[PDB]
């Protein structure tokens, strides 16, 4: 007279379906993203702007001398 | 001692691409939940020095129905311009100066398919011999998806020398400003090199093993070891054309340090997507190019064409 089932009480657990989460839905990206990429730009058409004011200097030199 | 220069790259080097093959199923190993190569070590670290002798004394056949003048100046190469396209490579020092060097790669780049299409004709029928004739059709269709984004950031640096790429990446990270293109450039080094996710070329799944299937112990180790002098440098390349470091005219060392510590994360990638991701089926794999990746390529190069002219920014070169 020993036999299995318990005396009362158990689960269940749920055999059900859930995992979406988000996550800067809905246009939210292209948002920051387009934000990014601007502000790339915006730190070259500086230092690319200043490189080139050291370029003159490099050839000025060359012409300096040179006679 | 230039010559002494030299020699202690080729040798130093063929110790990575062994002891990657190590690092492959640890890294790999974790993704599936157990431990890697272990029992041998003590820590595993001993194991490629007792599989490098396996191959060399196990018999290397050759098939009675081959011609045996391919059946070498091919692989004598997959160990060439494996190691020939190494030289030119800024660390920071690189051992060669080349005046137009970047546009050297693509000349290495684009010669290794034409040892492909020998070997896998060079032997004999259709599980190589079809089978390595549509391999060469996918890797020269993504050269035209490579060439153009990397001569868009070109625009963007002024030159085609590889000095200059470490002094515009100064302060700025290169992968901000183009990130749309530094995507592509890693989808397709990863389709180009025939690793994971599309993985055709060697074959598992959609053939029996491609390319590699008639070499015995002893060639295959050359191609095992030319596949893998490929994949931890175009990604040992990635890192000079994106992620840079910052050249430091005093400690030069520390300019390696903090170098290998970014390539070397870089590459263990192409370990950690092959886990992941299944196979293509060759239509949807060149079908996904034309229609997909290549319409952007080209218009963004109508767009990094103008935001110099249009900002007055012209990058300072000729």
């Amino acid at each position: 007279k020993q036999d299995m089932p318990p005396v009362g009480g158990y689960g269940p657990i749920d055999y059900k379906r859930n995992l979406p989460r988000r996550g800067l839905s809905g246009y939210s990206m292209f948002a920051v993203g387009i934000g990014a990429l601007l502000f790339g730009y915006w730190s070259m058409m500086k230092w690319n702007r200043e490189r080139r004011r050291l370029q003159i200097e490099d050839f000025e030199a060359r012409i300096a001398l040179m006679p | 001692m230039f010559m002494i220069n030299i020699l202690m790259l080729i040798i130093p080097i063929l110790l990575a691409v062994a002891f990657l093959t190590l690092v492959e199923r640890k890294v790999l190993g974790y993704m599936q939940l157990r431990k890697g190569p272990n029992v041998v070590g003590p820590y595993g670290l001993l194991q490629p020095i007792a599989d490098a002798i396996k191959l060399f004394i196990k018999e290397p056949l050759r098939p009675a129905t081959s011609s045996a003048s391919m059946f070498i100046l091919a692989p004598i190469m997959a160990l060439g311009l494996a190691l020939t396209m190494w030289i030119p490579l800024p660390m920071p020092y690189p051992l060669i100066n080349m005046n137009l060097g970047v546009l050297f790669m693509l000349a290495m780049s684009s010669l290794a398919v034409y040892s492909i299409l020998w070997s896998g004709w060079a032997s004999n029928s259709k599980y190589a011999l079809i089978g390595a004739l549509r391999a060469v059709a996918q890797t020269i269709s993504y050269e035209v998806t490579l060439a153009i984004i990397l001569l868009s950031v070109l625009l963007m640096s002024g030159s085609f020398t590889l000095s200059t790429l470490i002094t515009t990446q100064e302060q700025m990270w290169l992968i901000l400003p183009a990130w749309p293109l530094a995507m592509m450039w890693f989808i397709s080094t990863l389709a180009e090199t025939n690793r994971a996710p599309f993985d055709l070329t060697e074959g598992e799944s959609e053939l029996v093993s491609g390319f590699n299937v008639e070499y015995a112990a002893g060639p295959f180790a050359l191609f095992f070891m030319a596949e893998y002098a490929n994949i931890i440098m175009m990604n040992i390349f990635t890192a000079i054309l994106f992620l840079g470091t910052s050249h430091n005219p005093h400690m030069p060392e520390l300019y390696t340090i903090n170098f290998t510590i970014k390539s070397l994360l870089l590459t263990m990638s192409f370990l950690w997507i092959r886990a992941s991701y299944p196979r293509f089926r060759y239509d949807q794999l060149m079908h996904l190019l034309w229609k997909n990746f290549l319409p952007l390529t080209l218009a963004l190069c109508m767009w990094h064409v103008s935001l110099p002219i249009l900002t007055s920014g012209i990058p300072p070169q000729t």
